[PDB]
């Protein structure tokens, strides 16, 4: 594998290394995207994203094929997939997402998720623009660029992790632990932002998002969650708002979704359901694999 | 305990052995020797201790080191500069807040220049093929220490102490994985701090039994025995720390009655 092979044939993403490019290769046809990395030597961010997607191998976790490693430039060879899940959304702004698209979308979210986790692999930056979809009806995690190797059990890792919306709680609390249940509550978050077609916690700073979480879920308590009034950025002047009724927080969603999506955003990370046993959950028991009504 | 305990173990069994150096490469070898590469490990502890940077970095670098001495034969005016870059290489990987390229530079004494560190760096990644998420004793051991019936904080600094100590002699640990060492330093410092022994929780987990870390265990028990004697001494120093309990200073046991 070498750029001879590859044709450049428009941009589809700017990062921060940072240009994606679609590409086609010009002896087996496949159409792949190149991300380059310009060349304080390898960023650790590239470090950690080639290293975990060379174990990552899963039908819901986007596949790196191959490395392009010359002397000034890094060129890491994707999968091409159609599109990701936040222009899909844009999209499909009138008249919404199927029902069983979303809950497709969310069971194949679950396995690339379940997959990492069981591979010691965290991932911190699950949103929409990081989830790509092709036509065929699959959905890919993508993005590897905050993730990291954790072990177990975990000491303390990065703060500053997980964009602003998607972000859990005992982050925002400033736990000095965090671990998988941090991935489950951003998917939690995607979830509800796929049935009302709008962010669950849109907040501009991290006291605007506690906040508006604690107006959804209630403002948690030692009841509902043990320990959470001894956290480093836990403040008694929090305001006590009540836990609304769920059925309001997505009225489209029905008995089992609403289930589901409860147990996603449970406070306590150790409640918190994980990936694995989320998919055993009864909203999933007629799921199919729905191909995306649009291009 | 959580989901992915008994998944993630089983996962670092499989990749333990992939990631595995090759036992026999000091003899093919020709500048270098059992003796320097012990040298160089003691001076990533010293490394290790002046930015503190975590264990598993340092562990995490010898791997990435081994590994590369596996395939590429290296002079002995080269093989600090092969260790930097794997110290860069681990940091980056494993550190939060990892030091900079500068900061390495400045260790070796002005030995090398930046663009040989950088150079090297690159090289290290194309012979590792940027395959570095490799499992360490230090990440087996983590997971052996919830098996402690309770947690003691001596016995996992011990254990700790006894993995580094490892880490300086490639004969004869190189032909021991990473999850028989870690077995091997857990029983050896639950036996030394409270007389107890590798649990039967742990036989059911791994598989080992003391049976099967018994030719680990003996060599581990004459490493310790040895310590205060051995030419590299920055890990005994490093574990005199109150960060580690100071457990380099407790008595190791005469016999291991088995
Ligand atoms: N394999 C792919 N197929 C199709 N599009 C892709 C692919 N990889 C990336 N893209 C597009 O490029 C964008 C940026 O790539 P990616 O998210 O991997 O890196 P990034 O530098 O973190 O990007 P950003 O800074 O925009 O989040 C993605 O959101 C996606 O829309
Ligand atoms: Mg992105
Ligand atoms: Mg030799």
């Amino acid at each position: 594998g070498s750029m001879e092979n590859f044709q450049k044939v428009e941009k589809i993403g700017e990062g921060t290394y940072g240009v994606v490019y679609k590409a086609r290769n010009k002896l087996t046809g496949e159409v792949v995207a190149l991300k380059k990395i310009r060349l304080e030597g390898v960023p650790s961010t590239a470090i950690r994203e080639i290293s975990l997607l060379k174990e990552l191998n899963h039908p819901n976790i986007v596949k790196l094929l191959d490395v392009i490693h010359t002397e000034n430039k890094l060129y890491l060879v994707f999968e091409f997939l159609h599109q990701d899940l936040k222009k899909f959304m844009d999209a499909s702004a009138l008249t919404g997402i199927p029902l069983p698209l979303i809950k497709s979308y969310l069971f194949q979210l679950l396995q690339g998720l379940a997959f990492c986790h069981s591979h010691r692999v965290l991932h911190r930056d699950l949103k929409p623009e990081n989830l790509l979809i092709n036509t065929e009806g699959a959905i890919k995690l993508a993005d590897f660029g905050l993730a990291r190797a954790f072990g177990v059990p975990v000491r303390t890792y990065t703060h500053e992790v997980v964009t602003l919306w998607y972000r859990a709680p005992e982050i925002l609390l400033g736990c000095k632990y965090y671990s998988t249940a941090v991935d489950i509550w951003s998917l939690g978050c995607i979830f509800a932002e796929m049935v009302t077609r709008r962010a669950l916690f849109p907040g501009d700073s991290e006291i605007d998002q506690l906040f508006r979480i604690f107006r959804t879920l209630g403002t948690p308590d030692e009841v509902v969650w043990p320990g959470v009034t001894s956290m480093p950025d836990y403040k008694p002047s929090f305001p006590k708002w009540a836990r609304q009724d769920f059925s309001k927080v997505v009225p489209p969603l029905d008995e089992d979704g609403r289930s589901l999506l409860s147990q996603m955003l449970h406070y306590d990370p150790n409640k918190r359901i994980s990936a694995k046993a989320a998919l055993a959950h009864p909203f999933f028991q007629d799921v199919t694999k729905p191909v995306p009504h649009l291009r | 305990v959580p989901d992915y305990h008994e998944d993630i173990h089983t996962y670092l069994r499989e990749m333990e052995v992939k990631c595995k150096p090759k036992v026999g490469y000091m003899k093919k070898q020709p500048d270098i020797t059992n003796s320097m590469r012990a040298i160089l490990v003691d001076w990533l502890v010293e490394v290790g201790e002046e930015y503190k940077l975590q264990n598993e970095t340092l562990h995490l670098a010898v791997n990435y080191i081994d590994r590369f001495l596996s395939s590429m034969s290296v002079l002995r005016g080269k093989l600090q500069l092969v260790g930097t870059a794997a110290m860069l290489l681990a940091s980056k990987f494993e550190e939060i807040y990892p030091p900079e390229v500068a900061e390495f530079v400045y260790i070796t004494d002005d030995t090398y220049t930046k663009k040989q560190v950088l150079r090297m760096e690159h090289l290290v990644l194309k012979v590792l093929t940027f395959d570095l998420a490799a499992p360490t004793v230090n990440q087996f051991l983590t997971q052996y220490f919830l098996h402690q019936q309770p947690a003691n904080c001596k016995v996992e600094s011990l254990a700790m102490f006894l993995g580094e100590l490892s880490l300086i002699d490639a004969d004869p640990y190189l032909k021991y994985l990473p999850s028989v060492i870690a077995g091997a330093a857990f029983h050896l410092a639950l036996y030394t701090v409270t007389g107890q022994s590798w649990p039967e929780s742990l036989i059911r987990k791994t598989g080992y039994t003391l049976e099967s870390l018994k030719p680990c265990l003996m060599d581990l028990h004459q490493t310790y025995l040895k310590a205060p004697q051995h030419a590299q001494q920055s890990i005994r120093e490093k574990y005199k720390n109150s960060k580690y309990h100071g457990v380099s200073l407790l008595n190791p046991p005469e016999t291991l009655n088995l």
